């Protein structure tokens, strides 16, 4: 549950990063 | 992923992005980031024609997004038995993170094992641009004697192809033309054998059953060697 929360927080940041890197 | 890999990703981001650390400053710990829906793994009615199923498979692959982060999220050992690669494919659908070309090939196999009238085989390319070599791979497919492809690419015309090409030659020549439009020279084409539809198969994918030197073969022997591979697969 802390594990799932950690992975969901990471996933949201991965996709936010991916958009920035895609735009670059 | 673990603390160490996570920091490695952000350290890499700082070196390749121009603003470097300010990207990480904006994103890391941000509280109102978009929530990304977990893409729904496509499932298929028996009434749905295979080409329509392929469209849905490719749409799913695209929804995961091309991985531009600089960090690969799944390690793919190409010599692994198929059953292990299919366990990995399942993990990819559960974690739902961005992917590159080889990951999409594994996913394409995983999501079409339910289609025994569809044959799947990898097609890898080696190309040359601006003094450097590049490698790419897609999942070639064959339905009802026509050829197409599934995959993931930075370019729209280097992945998905509906299964409408009458020969394997015409499919590969379409990729070659797309590479020419992006100013790449196609150097080699490596074609695999058909992959088992059994996700518990322990055999390996044969990635490089045929290796074609485009430049040394010439137009007619290029096509002939492609026809030979297609025959090899119909066994």
């Amino acid at each position: 549950s802390a594990q799932q929360e950690l992975k969901q927080r990471q996933r949201a940041e991965i996709y936010a990063l991916n958009r920035v890197m895609t735009e670059l | 992923m673990d603390e160490a890999t996570w920091e490695r990703m952000w350290k890499h981001v700082a070196k390749i992005h121009p603003d470097g650390e300010k990207v990480a400053q904006r994103i890391r710990g941000a509280t109102d980031l978009p929530k990304i829906p977990i893409p729904s793994v496509p499932t298929f009615q028996p009434s749905t024609p295979v080409p329509e199923r392929l469209e849905a498979v490719q749409r799913y692959i695209r929804e995961l997004q091309y991985n531009h982060t600089g960090t690969q999220f799944f390690e793919i050992k190409k010599s692994r038995p198929l059953t292990g690669l299919m366990d990995l494919a399942k993990e990819m659908t559960k974690e739902a993170l961005p992917i590159k070309a080889l990951e999409a090939v594994i996913l394409g196999i995983y999501l079409t094992n339910s289609m025994p009238t569809l044959e799947r085989f990898p097609i890898s390319f080696k190309t040359y641009f601006s003094g450097n070599y590049f490698r790419h791979i897609v999942l070639g497919v064959n339905f009802a004697g026509r050829y197409g492809a599934l995959g993931m690419s930075r370019r729209e015309d280097l992945m998905y192809k509906p299964p409408a090409f009458r020969t394997l030659s015409e499919l590969v020549l379409d990729f070659e033309a797309a590479y020419g439009r992006c100013w790449h020279v196609l150097k080699k084409v490596k074609l695999g054998q058909s992959v088992s539809h059994d996700p518990h198969s322990v055999e390996q994918i044969e990635w490089k059953h045929s290796v074609l030197d485009v430049e040394r073969l010439g137009r007619d022997d290029f096509r002939k060697e492609l026809e030979r591979h297609a025959r090899d697969m119909r066994l």
